[PDB]
RNA sequence: GUAACGGGGCUAAACCAUGCACCGAAGCUGCGGCAGCGACGCUUAUGCGUUGUUGGGUAGGGGAGCGUUCUGUAAGCCUGCGAAGGUGUGCUGUGAGGCAUGCUGGAGGUAUCAGAAGUGCGAAUGCUGACAUAAGUAACGAUAAAGCGGGUGAAAAGCCC
RNA sequence: CCCGGCGAGGGGAGUGAAAAAGAACCUGAAACCGUGUACGUACAAGCAGUGGGAGCACGCUUAGGCGUGUGACUGCGUACC
C-alpha cells in the first residue's frame, strides 16, 4: 500500500477573522503562522500549502512587550551612505500597519517560494476597515 | 470502510474492493486468504478497542496473482576513493482482492 | 591480434544516455556528463530509499496531532494514555480520517486521556 | 619508425603536452606502443605424457566403436575416384584414414574428397585423431603406432 | 575578458530575440493604377496619387 | 501537393539567412514574395531564388493551382565549412571559417 | 566430430589479473600498486 | 546588513528546584529478498534440509565470469526464403552482460567448450579529424579619398564609359 | 519539365532490384545547427538531480484507476577524474 497525499484542488481555507486588540505581537504572531502553514490542520503533505484564508482586523494597535522595541528598528543596507539604515518600530505600527504583522510571521515560513505562497494568503489592511464582509469570516479569540 | 491488518512485520491499512500488493505469501491463486490478525475496523464510526485481532471481525481476501517484481538495482559510491559499487534485487510479492471489512 | 576496442562500449554507452533521458542539456547528449549524472542520479535516490519515510513520518504525526487537539488533548499525553490503556499496537500512518470522513478518531484519543495517570 | 629523433618540445610548462619525441606512441599514427613481434608458441612437449594421452585417445576410439580396422585398406593407384568409390561401398563419409606403410597410391588419394583426410601412424597426429567420425586403420599401422606409444 | 564555461544554446537564441526583424503590418496599391505601390514612397512610373512624377 | 527547392552552397552565414527566412515564415507565397521584392539587402536576394523556385514547380509539373499555395517549411542549414588564415597583429595567423548555407524552402497546399 | 570438448583440472587454469580496466571494477587507476613512490611508477631504480 | 539562541517569536514560551511524557537514525526489531561460511541431519564426485553469528569499506590481495580481435569443432550447418552494422523499444540476470523485435541494412553468420591477445577511454594542460564556443561580439589595410549621368550585366556604392 | 546569368543548387518526370544505390554515389553513429509536433516556461530563485505531484496529448487501458511522453509546482539536497 501507499500513503494518500494533499493536491491542490483539495485544499479547503476556510476564513478567519483575527481580533488583534487584546493581543501582543508574537502570540498572535506564531498561532497565526502556525494556522497560515496548515499546521493548524491536519496537511498530510510535504508541498501543498493549505492554511486558512486570513484576514487580521487591526493589529494597528499591537504592543511589542517591554523595552526590546526601542532597539527593534528594522535593519536594512539597500546600497547607500555609510552607517547601518533603520526604521522605528513606530512607523510600521503608525504608517502602513499591516506591515508589523507580515514581517513578524515572515521568517516562521520555510525557503524561498512555498513561504512566498504561505505568506500571500494574509491580510490586515489599515485596521478595523475590513473588506471580507461577504465571505462571512469566522470570529477568533487568541 | 477501512481497517488495519498485519501481514507479518509490515503492518497494512486497506478497504473494501481494494488490490492491495504484500511481501510473498505461501497461498496461490485458486485459493482464499483471511485475517483474523485485524487489530481495529475504523468502521463508520469511531471505533473504542483495546484488545486487538478483534474477535467480532474478519478481512476475506483471495490471492489475484503470486509473482516477482521489477528489478531495482541499489548503487553504493562514495568520491575520491574510487568505491564505486552496484548490486541488483528483484523482491517476491502477492497481489490481493479483498472482499470483507463489514459495515 | 588487433582488436577494435569499442564494440563494447557502445552497449554501456547508449544504456547511460537512455538512463539520462528526461535529464537536461549535456547531461542527455554528451556522455562525459552523462555518466556524472547517473552516479550523483543514484546516490541521491539511495539516500532518499530510506530519507522518504523520515520525511513522511513528520506529515503523520501532524496530522494525527490536528485531529486530536480539536479532541482536546495534546499529542504526546494521548499517546502515554493510549500506551497505559490495554494492548493495541495503534500506528502513526493510520489516520486516512483525519483529512477526510473525520467525524471519526475520537473514541481511541477519548480513552487515551482518560487511562492517562 | 626511423626518419627522425626529432623532439617537438619548445619546452614544457606551455599550456600543452610535455610533447618528448616525434615518435611516441601516442603521435597520432606511424607506431603503437605494443604492436605485434615474431611468435613462436610451441614448448618442449614432455614424451612420456604425450604417449599416454594417446594411449587414451586410443583406447576411447575402440571404446566409442570408431575403430573400424579394415583390413588392409588401399587404392590399386593414386586416384580419388577409386577411394571414393571405395567408401560409398563401405557405407562410410568424412573417415580419418591412417596409412602403416606410406604408400603413394593411398597417401595421394583423398585430395578430390571435401571431408575425407589421410594420415601417418608415424608421430599420429593427436588433434586429428580425436576428430573425424571413424579412424580406419590398417593392421600395419596398429602394430606401427602402438611400437611409436611404448 | 574571457568566461567561466561553455554557453548553452538557448542563451544564443534569447540573446538574438529582440534584434530580430519585425512585421511590415501588410502593403499598398495605387489609388491610380493596377501597379502595386511602395508604402509611402513613389514607383518608377509615378503613381501615389496619380499625375505623372520621374520618369526615368 | 508539395515541392522543395533547396539551394545547396549558397554564399551566406546561416544566422543571416534564418534573419530572413523567420520574417517570411508561415505568411502564404505571395505576400512573403512581396515583403521579400521589396526589402533590397542581399541576403534576401539570394533567398527569393529559393523562394521562387519552390513557388515555381508548383506552378507546373506534379502540382496543381497556386492560389491556395502555403509556405509549409522555411528554414536553413549549416553547408560545408572551408577554413582560411586570416591575417593579423604581430603576425599571427589563426583560421577564419568561410561557411555557406544549405537553404531549404518548402512549399505545399497544405 | 569429437575435437573442442577438452577442459583444464579443478583450477589449474587460474586466468590471472589484466589491470587497469574499468572504473566500477575496484581495480584500475594505480593498478595493484598504491599511491606514489618508486614502485607506482614503471620499473626504474633500484639494482637487484 | 539583524548576523555572539541558526532564525522568526518569547519580558515567560525565560531561567532555577523536582519529575514525567513524547518525538528522534540504515541503531534495537519483524516482514520479503539475498551473500558466504560455522553447527547438526540426510549423506555427496556434485548436493539438499534445519539452524546460526554474519555481510559500511579504500589502498591492496585473492577467487570467478563477460564481450571485442582471431584460431579450433567449422571443408559441417544457417543465409536475399533477408547476414554483419546502424537505431528505438520490450523482455531478462547479481553486474558486466544475455535474448527477442518494429524501423533501418543488401551480404554475411553462429553456439557449447579450449586457446592466443595490439582486448573496453574520459581525462595524460596526450596526438588528428569533423566542428562548436564566447558572437554575429571584433575586422573595413597609411581617408594614392569622390561626385552624378549613361552602359556591359540576371544584378552596381567599389567594374566600364 | 520548373526557377536561373548563359550560372550554382534542388525538385518534378523518367530510368533501376534498390537513387530511404544520384554521381563527393558503399550502410551510417555521435558532436554540430535548424525544422515539425506534443506538453511546459510571466509569486518567477542555486551542480539542475532526487523524493512527492495538479494537468494534458496520445493509447477503444475488455474504462477497471493503467501504458506512453512531458509537467505547473514543491519537501530534500553542494559535479566527476
Amino acid at each position: 500500500m501507499k500513503t494518500f497525499t494533499a493536491k491542490p484542488e483539495t485544499v479547503k481555507r476556510d476564513w478567519y477573522v483575527v481580533d488583534a486588540t487584546g493581543k501582543t505581537l508574537g502570540r498572535l504572531a506564531t498561532e497565526l503562522a502556525r494556522r497560515l502553514r496548515g499546521k493548524h490542520k491536519a496537511e498530510y503533505t510535504p508541498h501543498v500549502d493549505t492554511g486558512d484564508y486570513i484576514i487580521v482586523l487591526n493589529a494597528d494597535k499591537v504592543a511589542v512587550t517591554g523595552n526590546k522595541r526601542t532597539d527593534k528598528v528594522y535593519y536594512h543596507h539597500t546600497g547607500h551612505i555609510g552607517g547601518i539604515k533603520q526604521a522605528t518600530f513606530e512607523e510600521m505600527i503608525a504608517r502602513r500597519p499591516e506591515r508589523v504583522i507580515e514581517i513578524a510571521v515572515k521568517g516562521m515560513l520555510p525557503k524561498g517560494p512555498l513561504g512566498r505562497a504561505m505568506f500571500r494568503k494574509l491580510k490586515v489592511y489599515a485596521g478595523n476597515e475590513h473588506n471580507h464582509a461577504a465571505q462571512q469570516p469566522q470570529v477568533l479569540d487568541i | 470502510m477501512y481497517a488495519v491488518f498485519q501481514s507479518g512485520g509490515k503492518q497494512h491499512r486497506v478497504s473494501e474492493g481494494q488490490t492491495v500488493r504484500l511481501e510473498k505469501l505461501d497461498i496461490a491463486t485458486g485459493e482464499t486468504v483471511e485475517f483474523a490478525e485485524v487489530l481495529m475496523i475504523a468502521n463508520g464510526e469511531e471505533v473504542k478497542i483495546g484488545v486487538p485481532f478483534v474477535d467480532g471481525g474478519v478481512i476475506k481476501a483471495e490471492v489475484v496473482a503470486h509473482g516477482r517484481g521489477e528489478k531495482v538495482k541499489i548503487v553504493k559510491f562514495r568520491r575520491r576513493k574510487h568505491y564505486r559499487k552496484q548490486q541488483g534485487h528483484r523482491q517476491w510479492f502477492t497481489d490481493v482482492k479483498i472482499t470483507g471489512i463489514s459495515a | 591480434a588487433r582488436v577494435k576496442r569499442g564494440v563494447i562500449a557502445r552497449a554501456r554507452h547508449k544504456k547511460i544516455l537512455k538512463q539520462a533521458k528526461g535529464y537536461y542539456g549535456a547531461r542527455s547528449r554528451v556522455y562525459r556528463v552523462a555518466f556524472q549524472a547517473v552516479i550523483k542520479a543514484g546516490q541521491y535516490a539511495y539516500r532518499d530509499r530510506r530519507q522518504r519515510k523520515r520525511q513522511f513520518r513528520q506529515l503523520w504525526i501532524a496530522r494525527i496531532n490536528a485531529a486530536a487537539r480539536q479532541n482536546g488533548i495534546s499529542y504526546s499525553k494521548f499517546i502515554n494514555g493510549l500506551k497505559k490503556a490495554s494492548v493495541e499496537i495503534d500506528r502513526k500512518i493510520l489516520a486516512d480520517i483525519a483529512v477526510f470522513d473525520k467525524v471519526a478518531f475520537t473514541a481511541l484519543v477519548e480513552k487515551a486521556k482518560a487511562a492517562l495517570a | 619508425v626511423t626518419g627522425s629523433g626529432k623532439k617537438p618540445w619548445r619546452q614544457k610548462g606551455t599550456g600543452r603536452a610535455r610533447s618528448g619525441s616525434i615518435k611516441s606512441p601516442i603521435w597520432r599514427s606511424g607506431g603503437v606502443t605494443f604492436a605485434a613481434r615474431p611468435q613462436d608458441h610451441s614448448q618442449k612437449v614432455n614424451k612420456k605424457m604425450y604417449r599416454g594421452a594417446l594411449k587414451s585417445i586410443l583406447s576411447e576410439l575402440v571404446r566409442q566403436d570408431r575403430l573400424i580396422v579394415v583390413e588392409k585398406f588401399s587404392v590399386e593407384a593414386p586416384k580419388t575416384k577409386l577411394l571414393a568409390q571405395k567408401l560409398k561401398d563401405m557405407a562410410l563419409e568424412d573417415v580419418l584414414i591412417i596409412t602403416g606403410e606410406l604408400d603413394e597410391n593411398l597417401f595421394l588419394a583423398a585430395r578430390n574428397l571435401h571431408k575425407v583426410d589421410v594420415r601417418d601412424a608415424t608421430g599420429i597426429d593427436p588433434v586429428s585423431l580425436i576428430a573425424f567420425d571413424k579412424v580406419v586403420m590398417t593392421a600395419d599401422a596398429v602394430k606401427q603406432v602402438e611400437e611409436m606409444l611404448a | 575578458a574571457v568566461q567561466q564555461n561553455k554557453p548553452t544554446r538557448s542563451k544564443r537564441g534569447m540573446r538574438r530575440s529582440h534584434d530580430a526583424l519585425t512585421a511590415v503590418t501588410s502593403l499598398s496599391v495605387d489609388k491610380t493604377s493596377g501597379e502595386k505601390h511602395l508604402r509611402h514612397h513613389i514607383t518608377a512610373d509615378g503613381y501615389y496619387r496619380g499625375r505623372k512624377v520621374i520618369a526615368k | 501537393m508539395e515541392t522543395i527547392a533547396k539551394h545547396r552552397h549558397a554564399r551566406s552565414s546561416a544566422q543571416k539567412v534564418r534573419l530572413v527566412a523567420d520574417l517570411i515564415r508561415g505568411k502564404k507565397v505571395s505576400q512573403a514574395l512581396d515583403i521579400l521584392t521589396y526589402t533590397n539587402k542581399k541576403a534576401a536576394v539570394l533567398v527569393k531564388k529559393v523562394l521562387e523556385s519552390a513557388i515555381a514547380n508548383a506552378e507546373h509539373n506534379d502540382g496543381a493551382d497556386i492560389d491556395d499555395l502555403k509556405v509549409t517549411k522555411i528554414f536553413v542549414d549549416e553547408g560545408p565549412s572551408m577554413k582560411r588564415i586570416m591575417p593579423r597583429a604581430k603576425g599571427r595567423a589563426d583560421r577564419i571559417l568561410k561557411r555557406t548555407s544549405h537553404i531549404t524552402v518548402v512549399v505545399s497546399d497544405r | 566430430m569429437r575435437l573442442n570438448t577438452l577442459s583444464p583440472a579443478e583450477g589449474s587454469k587460474k586466468a590471472g589479473k589484466r589491470l587497469g580496466r574499468g572504473i566500477g571494477s575496484g581495480l584500475g587507476k594505480t593498478g595493484g600498486r598504491g599511491h606514489k613512490g618508486q614502485k607506482s611508477r614503471s620499473g626504474g631504480g633500484v639494482r637487484r
